[PDB]
RNA sequence: UUGAUCAAAGUAUCACGAGU
RNA sequence: UGAAAAUUUAUGGUGGGGACACGCAAACUUCUCAACAGGCCGUACCAAUAUCCGCAGCUGGUCUCCAAGGUGAAGAGUCU
RNA sequence: GGUAUGCGUAGAAGUGUUUGGCGUAAGCCUGCAUGGAGCUGCCAUUGGUACAGAUCUUGGUGGAUAGUAGCAAAUAAUCGAAUGAGAGCCUUGGAGGACUGAAGUGGAGAAGGGUUUCGUGUGAACAGUGGUUGAUCACGAGUUAGUCGGUCCUAAGUUCAAGGCGAAAGCGAAAAUUUUCAAGUAAAACAUAAUUUUGAACGAAAGGGAAUACGGUUCCAAUUCCGUAACCUGUUGAGUAUCCGUUUGUUAUUAAAUAUGGGCCUCGUGCUCAUCCU
RNA sequence: GGAAGACCGAAACAGUUCUGACGUGCAAAUCGAUUGUCAGAAUUGAGUAUAGGGGCGAAAGACCAAUCGAACCAUCUAGUA
RNA sequence: UUAUAUACAACCUCAACUCAUAUGGGACUACCCCCUGAAUUUAAGCAUAUUAAUUAGGGGAGGAAAAGAAACUAACAAGGAUUUUCUUAGUAGCGGCGAGCGAAAAGAAAACAGUUCAGCACUAAGUCACUUUGUCUAUAUGGCAAAUGUGAGAUGCAGUGUA
RNA sequence: AACUCUAAGCGGUGGAUCACUCGGCUCAUGGGUCGAUGAAGAACGCAGCAAACUGUGCGUCAUCGUGUGAACUGCAGGACACAUGAACAUCGACAUUUUGAACGCAUAUCGCAGUCCAUGCUG
RNA sequence: UGCUUGGACUACAUAUGGUUGAGGGUUGUA
């Protein structure tokens, strides 16, 4: 940490702003499909990296 | 408030539509207070609407800027790159149809006198 | 406070404000929030007063 | 005999003048 | 036989520019002193017997920084 | 594909079965009970055609045990008060026992982590025991600079102008040969003059290196925010050796004048001599 | 008077004998007793070179990402018996 | 104009330009094009054969690509551009004459389209392209002349003429 | 009654059977469409309550004209500006951040420039 | 003048002119 740069900076918001759940509440659509999240990070079950 | 029709901009001139460009514009940052704030009704929804209204004023004012320069810049060669017909890339840059069809000498002697006749050979 | 675009090179807003509000500057300082947002902030001069100035705009 | 030297002087005839 | 180079001083230097004495001065002046801006982004926290890598909150390998009273050779080892 | 005026929400396919039966046997026919939309018999053809097996592939699930194995290293926890539906904990705060011993289980820095840091709120998985707090979720905020630093310089070295070679990609390459492959330089006719060899760039938040710190301050931030106190770099502006002998001030001695002299001359008034610090 | 690849020793590292502690661990190599150097052939954070029949090796065929008498990853590969 | 003592005019090789004005590396790939060319396998083993003038092979195209108007056939009562299909034929030879490889004109079917260059003699550069100025309009890197304004062009442009 | 043996009922772990399929692969006729005017891929920024997939490019879940002719919808709220078009699709208009074949020198650095006008303050 | 804020610009290989050309290359007029 600390000495980031500004990729880092802006693609770990997005790595960050892919956090949330679900919207709380759109599995009232048609159809619904989406249960919880298939991108959904912890951060020591899953990693980064990319 | 009405939509803004761009039929009916197309009348305006452009020194009334940045005069009506800045009315909208300061009016919608005032907006953005009431999604932050949490305004007087549940939404004032209207920078939905507004913004549509606003993007309608910036084509027409473009149109007339763009309108106005490919008619001045009529009648002349060395044409400005951004109004030059961007069509394909594979009958561009090679060998435009009028002069592409340039028969040449010896192939419009044996085209004058000997022509092709519709007849039919039958008994 | 302020919340701007993601280029806001620090006179942008020595200039927006003074042609949006004509507001004195003093010192125009900014921080990113690693959100992707670029948290601005700036101070008054001393004619001006902070609660004069939103409740001019209408910030409560 | 652990200094040091660049950037024309000299000369010649013309410019042999301009201003005056 | 113990790195380079950005930046920097002074000196040397032929030219050249200042340069009147009854003064008016002037001085990228290496002096005193006043206005004037200085953009860009990185900053929270863990920093390892619970945020690292060890498929995991796993005695395991992890770069250095500060570093006290006593006994005593002492940064020992025992003790607050 | 032909076929049976084929049965089918007045229950069609499979699923069970202590209803009943036919074959030598594979296999059907049949009753009831689910079930909710499609199915079989004769005769022509035919395809990826019937499974106990392959240390077979995948998905449930056993006995042992579904409570056995063992959760034993780092001295060791404790009564009372809370609150809580409910506490050996953690969740606290009250005591007060012992550890870590300053080459710490302490305070802050690097790489890597990436929202964990903070408040607020909490039900279940999550914390190889619980759970009222948690590095889990829910929900909100939170990282401010001219001086800290990346930024410039260059190090071993990437071989990264087209001389070259290769069928082309590209070259486990001190590319030192490549009209001028000069940076140019206030410059002069009449390639501005002797001059410059590799032309380019990256490469160090550990080396080189413009310049600052002090006190307090928030729910978490400070050589950054305010309070107050300096500096640097660049730009601009103002003052700043520098007015003489003499005599304007002043009788002269003196004084603005950084230190005036000189011969001459009627003294010199005239003349001459001149300051790029003492 | 303080020189030497000099000695006993500590965080730095190493890894010897116990063939001791678990060997469905604390672990796809570690813990606990013991032992060696310890002011240089020393110890090391970063930068950079070296490439799959080769790099590198104070030389064991060690080491090259838990693989090393040739890796590691897709194919000609349902390769042959 | 060259004791290496000056000009000017050409020429010739040859530069530099934030000149003018414009063209190109790249993406995809089944098919296609010129490239480089391996191996398990088969021979009961293997080394020439085979896998194969083959997978990476990468540079190139397109709605076509390459070929194509014979320096061919065939040897006959002749035929006659290129490509794909049926057959020639699993036959001719190449083959450790091992395994295995392997065409072909000729016969019939679709479609059919033939011709510019070079070079005698072809016999007033009669050529071509920019430029600017107008004609004429048009989303033309455009049609008509002109100044004959350049320059290209005799180191050869054009017309007619070609296995 | 414990327990173990055995049938069925019944509850329970399970997802097999059969049905159903906004999909797959195969078959064949159609057409030429690949960028120096910025392609292909990525990074992000997106909107009212929004992570994605899909849509886009500061005009950011859509966009001028066009066509057809009233809605999208979990909800709030705006519309009925149908009647001079809802919302679609078409699509010619205009637009096209950021990067590539980087067309400034150049990237583990949003860093360093250089030319010229415009536009504000020095002054 | 310098600041900050806009734009336009400013690849290289390269073709045909354009301009300025460089040459004990080759002559010519002197």
């Amino acid at each position: 940490a600390a000495h980031k740069s500004f990729r880092i900076k802006q693609k770990l918001a997005k790595k960050l702003k892919q956090n949330r759940s679900v919207p709380q509440w759109v599995r009232l659509r048609t159809g619904n499909t989406i249960r919880y999240n298939a991108k959904r990070r912890h951060w020591r079950r899953t990693k980064l990296k990319l | 408030m009405v939509k803004v029709k761009c039929s009916e901009l197309r009348i305006k001139d452009k020194k009334e539509l940045t005069k009506q460009l800045d009315e909208l514009k300061n009016e919608l940052l005032s907006l953005r207070v009431a999604k932050v704030t949490g305004g007087a009704p549940s939404k004032l929804s209207k920078i939905r609407v507004v913004r549509k209204a606003i993007a309608r004023v910036y084509i027409v004012m473009h149109q007339k800027q763009k309108e106005n320069l490919r008619k001045v810049f009529k009648n002349k060669k060395y044409k400005p790159l951004d109004l030059r017909k961007k069509k394909t890339r594979a009958i561009r840059k090679a060998l435009s149809p009028r002069d592409a069809n340039r028969k040449t000498l010896k192939e419009i002697r044996k085209r004058s006198v000997f022509p092709q006749r519709k007849f039919a050979v039958k008994a | 406070v302020f919340l701007t675009h993601l280029r806001a090179n620090k006179n942008h807003v020595r200039a927006a404000v003074r042609k949006l509000y004509d507001i004195k500057v003093a010192k125009v300082n900014v921080l990113i929030r690693p959100d992707g947002q670029k948290k601005a902030y700036v101070r008054l001069a001393r004619d001006y007063d902070a609660l004069d100035i939103a409740n001019k705009i209408g910030i409560i």
